[PDB]
RNA sequence: AAAUUGCCGGGAGGGAAGCGGAUGGGGGCCGGCGAUGCGCCCCGGCGCUCGGGGCGUGGACUGUUGUCGGCCGCGCCGGCGGCCAAAGCCCGGGGGCUCCGCGCCCCCGGCAGCCGUCGUCGGCACGGCCGGUACCCGCGCGCCGAAAGGCGUGCCCCUCGGGGCACUGCGCUGCAACGCCCUGCGGGCUCUCCAUCCGACCCGUC
RNA sequence: GUAAGCAGAACUGGCGAUGCGGGAUGAACCGGAAGCCGGGUUACGGUGCCCAACUGCGCGCUAACCUAGAACCCACAAAGG
RNA sequence: AUCAACUAGCCCCGAAAAUGGAUGGCGCUGAAGCGCGCGACCCACACCCGGCCAUCUGGGCGAGUGCCAUGCCCCGAUGAG
RNA sequence: CCUGCGCCCGCCGCCCGCCCCGACCCACGUUAGGGGCGCUUGCGCCCCCAAGGGCCCGUGCCAUUGGCUAAGCCGGUCCG
């Protein structure tokens, strides 16, 4: 992993189905390289392993704790975007000026708020689970590890994500429209031009 | 291209002694990665089978053997005895290559996976073109089928090349077997 | 300790020398017992020629000094009648009447670090290491060290 | 290019037959096999 | 970006810095690394092998009228395989420049 | 024929030919000719006490510059780097120096005859006829610069008077301009959208790889 | 004088600081920090040296390109040789297998399209670092040519191309072309502060 | 000697006296020994991130509801299922 | 169509300790585990090519236009403590 | 609540500083399947592999002196 190699602003990825580990080595490189990372819907990243491996190995993270003064200790995170974030963190020097200004350009995100959900979303194929998991080997979401250890904020991310889609659907439809009528245009205009758009039919798919 | 392997005639005898002008020529069908690993593994079976040692031996000849039909698919049976971690076992083995090199490179691989043995623990018996209808290894005969017809259950997801890489894209891949 | 005075007595006395054997049965058991150190083989004519040309140094009055020119070999050997590089050549590759002093005669040749590596220094060649006899595929190894 | 008698008779056809000959009965010794008639106790696994 | 105000032929690619040559315990401030946009193959670098680069920075106080500032590099040779090239300026790049942009440019053309 | 036109020149007999020692020996007679001996000066005016050493008038002679295969008269060039970055412009012949002599045509891209560096330039594909186009009035003493001393630095006063003054590029240089770029539009009209194409710029749009794009 | 302290100005700071290598930003300082002279010339006065012009030059430091060497790295393409080479391809022949993977498998003999492995010979394109000539190369001594470079005679060779050898002499012998700045908001600095990456445990002692 | 990072011997090498690369870390394990530099290439060891170098091309085995397992020395695991 | 023993790969049981906790960490499950391979690549103060400093070696310089001769120049190898 | 001599807001006159160099693009869902379009509302048709695509005067010395200007497109501003 050498990094993308991209000049846009920001990156927005939108994290469902990735594989964490997968996906924050993929980001963590690049947040190294400069690039700035907005990581959405994070409550559906995949984990290999079920749940019961990866609650096992949550609760063995909670036994962690400084003995004689507790909030000093390993500091333990329910939320799947600070999940995201602490997992990352572990794959950058974080304790070096070079990794705190990593970790800034990093925002993670449960859903997708705004302005992130009138932005197009990309997706890592790197990461991606039915590229790098074997249909048939157990795998659970970040956001079913959460619920069972202590994010008290999944139903409002469900709530909120209902109304998101179901505002993005009728977008579908009325782009699906759009989209027809301008086709049509599309030949109605190249049968006025005829022989003047010639260089283009080899070059056309 | 290269086959990893390939299979070689040696050919050698005692040294000529005050009596026996004439000692006994000796062959074997080797396999090896080169001839000089070739050579080196003929001295070895020719010392503990026939008692000549390379100091008092000669070597007279050696030949790679080729295929003679490369374009066609051979069944192949390979009898080998190989160590174990207590002790020594004989094991037989069916295998579908175009080329008898081929056979082999599977067997040894095979060998280190199912079983983690090593190639220096495997002496190759006896190797054979069964042809079918006498195939008797269960994953060999289901390919004995005319008709033959099945899905990609697995199919890797890559550019062409590397030039064609990117870290993100727009869309989900698309896949349908 | 046994190890380090053969090594000399083959003038190899730093990794990636090379210097040109006869075969003997004295030579032979010399090279058997320091072999986990020495990569060996048989060199051909394309082999001989170039280390000699490119990397050819001689033995003038104890001094390392380059063979640029054929002079060198004149003075250098002179009296086993060796005139010119092309005889050297030839001398050393059909091993001749006058290959002891037309051999010790070539300093130790200095060669590269692989183009390419080495498999595992420390096995035979046998085994897929590097150590030992490699008869013909010496030749592979000189061209990617000279 | 311009098709000269390239490669032109090196010599004649019994010499031809003979030496396709000889290389084709060197061909059979190279990939006989033994017999492996020598182990009474391994002739049925070995199927000999 | 319809009416857009800027500098308006591109003649170069752009490239960032992603450190110096590198063991896992030595550094190398000779030699930086550069990736570039759109490379993807070490047989896709050798076309830069040799171009000129140039590490553009704004200092604090004005020089010959202008902030800017401008140290110039040539490519060298390939670095790995997935298209990484060894870039070497002038002066060694500044440990701070790592994760900017270096403006890769066809200058001297073959 | 790099080593084949090596093993030539150092031929015995053929450096004999090259050097013309035949026709040298024609002049004097039936011998090789002899010399003289010259810095008979007996007049120096100075006498260093470093050991001197006087100045070198080099007999070396280096060979010239080649021009790229690609780069043939007619051939349509792009300008990588100065002010004219980007502009496509005729490639017209190469000068003594070896500085390609280019055109724009000033008439088309303000792009006037001038000296560009090899290096700086990317041939494209597309060809113009110039085989009736005259440039032999065009040598490297044309754009000799003869630069004039250090002690106009430019100050307030100066700064927008040379602007608002015109001693500049003299008549008979924009005279020499009409005279290529007429013959020059000829062939260009006759190609479809050549016109255009050298009023444009290349640039890079994202997306375009130069290992890639063939030109 | 130092330790240590106050004031003024400047700089930096998330549980040490200091340190070694890099460089970037600020400072502060450096005019031997960086040149304007030498050769032909025409006077007009004191062959020699100053006063005007005419004349070709010529200066720290640094920029780009070219061309020659040396060493290196990478990519492509072509020829030859060995093997029974086999093979696919085109033709011909040879064995059993019993409704079967069945238009089955194996085998051999001719030949004239492509394609392993091992060795070798050749050409070409790109790129990196160093160097710039007192000899090795190279130049003048003859002509042509902007310059590459070519131009002569005789013997040997195939016999196209053209090829190879020939007698050899005198001297000479630090590669180039353009730039940028020139008291500046310039150039660099081994000095000071700070930032960042990499490295980095406190010395003496047994 | 039950053994011991225990006590005593034989041959060789190392550390001590020695930096450097790797084994996360370590006096003696692996590579390799050294003037100050430029360029090239290697050894041991590696190429998902930390961390320079492929989420490279192949074939199998493993599914751990015990912290599956994952580095010569080396930081154990046995009889038995 | 099937039965019985045996055999050996990975997995599981056998398998218990005191601050919180360590395949180095994060993590990984057509692996980023295990075994065997194939292409490149990355990485030492080691090897090669070059400059420079020092040591050591071997040379050249008088009927002297000749020199800190305790000097300059040339050649080769070498450099830990 | 928001400093009676203190501050805030809006317009143009710009001048620096800052980023950038086309710094253009919203489906969900699964992958032993899915997508667009018509009509039985399921059937047909076509497409399924990578954003490896589309878009955009994309073309003027960050952009020459003046006039004119459809249809179309982009910005600021007004209102909803
Ligand atoms: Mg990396
Ligand atoms: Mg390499
Ligand atoms: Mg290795
Ligand atoms: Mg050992
Ligand atoms: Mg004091
Ligand atoms: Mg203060
Ligand atoms: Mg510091
Ligand atoms: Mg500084
Ligand atoms: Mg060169
Ligand atoms: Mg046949
Ligand atoms: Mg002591
Ligand atoms: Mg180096
Ligand atoms: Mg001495
Ligand atoms: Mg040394």
């Amino acid at each position: 992993v050498s990094g993308s190699g991209v000049c846009a602003k920001r990156v927005v990825v939108d994290a469902r189905h990735h594989m964490l580990g997968r996906l924050a080595s993929i980001v963590a490189k690049e947040l190294l390289n400069g690039q700035r990372v907005v990581v959405v819907r994070c409550e559906e990243i995949c984990m290999s392993g079920g749940l019961v491996r990866q609650k096992m190995k949550y609760l063995r993270f909670l036994r962690k704790r400084m003995n004689t003064k507790p909030s000093h200790g390993p500091i333990h995170f329910r939320a799947p975007a600070k999940i995201l974030w602490r997992t990352i963190r572990g794959m950058i020097p974080h304790k070096t000026a070079r990794g705190e200004a990593a970790l800034a350009r990093l925002k993670a995100y449960e859903g997708v708020p705004p302005p992130y959900d009138r932005t197009k979303r990309m997706v890592i194929p790197d990461a991606l689970k039915v590229l790098r998991l074997q249909p048939g080997h157990r795998y659970c979401l970040l956001g079913q590890l959460s619920k069972e250890v202590g994010w008290n904020y999944a139903d409002t991310i469900r709530e909120l994500e209902e109304k998101r889609k179901e505002k993005a659907k009728v977008s579908y439809d009325r782009r699906k429209q759009l989209a027809k009528l301008r086709v049509k245009a599309e030949k109605a205009a190249e049968e006025k031009l005829g022989t003047q758009l010639e260089i283009l039919a080899p070059i056309k798919y | 291209v290269a086959f990893r392997f390939h299979q070689y005639q040696v050919v050698g005898r005692a040294l000529p002694t005050p009596g026996d002008e004439q000692p006994k020529i000796y062959r074997m069908k080797l396999w090896a990665t080169n001839e000089v690993r070739a050579k080196s593994k003929f001295w070895y079976f020719l010392r503990k089978l026939k008692k000549v040692k390379k100091s008092n031996g000669q070597m007279l000849a050696i030949n790679e053997i080729f295929e003679k039909n490369p374009t066609t698919i051979k069944n192949y049976g390979i009898w080998l005895r190989y160590q174990s971690r207590t002790g020594y076992h004989n094991m037989y083995k069916e295998y579908r290559d175009t080329t008898l090199n081929g056979a082999v490179e599977q067997m040894y691989t095979e060998m280190a996976s199912r079983h983690r043995v090593r190639s220096p623990c495997i002496q190759i018996i006896k190797t054979a073109t069964v042809n079918f209808k006498l195939c008797k290894r269960d994953n060999t005969k289901q390919f004995h089928n005319s008709k033959i017809k099945f899905p990609l259950v697995y199919q890797k997801v890559r550019p062409p090349t590397r030039k064609l890489k990117t870290t993100y894209k727009a869309t989900r891949p698309n896949l349908f077997m | 300790p046994k190890t380090k005075k053969i090594l000399q007595l083959l003038r190899l006395r730093q990794i990636f020398n090379g210097v040109f054997l006869k075969v003997n049965k004295a030579t032979i058991n010399m090279l058997r017992r320091v072999e986990p150190y020495v990569a060996y083989g048989y060199p051909n004519l394309k082999s001989v020629r170039e280390l000699i040309y490119k990397r050819g140094y001689g033995k003038l009055n104890k001094q390392r000094i380059p063979l640029a020119n054929n002079k060198v070999i004149e003075e250098g050997l002179g009296k086993h009648n060796i005139i010119c590089i092309e005889d050297l050549v030839h001398e050393i590759l059909t091993v001749g009447p006058h290959f002891k002093e037309a051999n010790n005669f070539l300093w130790p040749f200095k060669l590269k670090a692989p183009l390419g590596g080495l498999k595992k220094k420390r096995n035979h060649y046998v085994e897929g290491g590097d150590a030992g006899n490699r008869e013909n595929y010496i030749n592979q190894l000189v061209r990617r060290m000279n | 290019k311009e098709k000269i008698n390239s490669k032109r008779t090196k010599l004649s056809a019994e010499e031809a037959s003979k030496i396709k000959a000889a290389g084709k009965a060197w061909y059979q010794t190279m990939i006989s096999d033994s017999d492996y008639t020598e182990f009474d106790v391994f002739s049925k696994w070995l199927g000999v | 970006v319809k009416g857009r105000t800027g500098q308006r032929v591109r003649l170069y690619v752009r490239g960032t810095i992603l450190g110096y040559k590198r063991s896992k315990s030595n550094q190398y401030e000779t030699a930086s690394l550069v990736q570039i946009e759109g490379v993807n193959t070490r047989e896709d670098v050798a076309w830069y092998g040799g171009k000129r680069m140039a590490y553009v920075y704004k200092a604090k106080t004005k020089s010959n009228g202008t902030h800017y500032r401008c140290i110039w590099g040539k490519v060298s040779r390939p670095h790995g395989n997935t298209g990484v090239v060894r870039a070497k300026f002038t002066s060694n790049l500044p440990a701070e420049a790592m994760g900017k942009k270096v403006r890769v440019f066809m200058y001297p053309s073959s | 024929s790099k080593m084949a036109l090596g093993i030539k020149r150092a031929s015995r007999s053929h450096t004999y030919h090259r050097r013309g020692l035949w026709a040298i020996k024609a002049k004097h007679g039936g011998a090789l000719p002899k010399a003289e001996k010259p810095a008979a000066v007996a007049e120096p005016k100075f006498y260093p006490a470093d050991d001197v050493k006087p100045r070198t008038v080099s007999t070396r002679k280096p060979h010239p510059t080649k021009l790229r295969s690609t780069i043939t008269p007619g051939t349509v060039l792009i300008l990588l780097a100065g002010r004219y970055m980007g502009k496509r412009v005729v490639f017209l012949k190469q000068l003594q120096s070896g500085l390609l002599l280019i055109t724009g045509p000033f008439k088309i891209n303000g792009v006037p005859i001038r000296r560009v560096n090899q290096a700086y330039v990317i041939a494209t594909s597309t060809k113009v006829d110039i085989s009736k186009v005259n440039v032999q009035k065009f040598d490297d003493k044309y754009f000799a610069r003869e630069k004039k001393t250090r002690a106009k630095k430019t100050e307030g006063e100066l700064f927008e008077s040379d602007k608002e003054a015109t001693k500049n590029l003299p008549d008979f240089k924009k005279d020499d301009q009409k005279v290529i770029d007429a013959e020059l539009i000829k062939a260009i009209d006759a190609v479809p959208d050549l016109k255009n194409y050298l009023g444009a710029r290349f640039s890079l749009r994202d997306g375009d790889k130069p290992h890639e794009m063939t030109f």
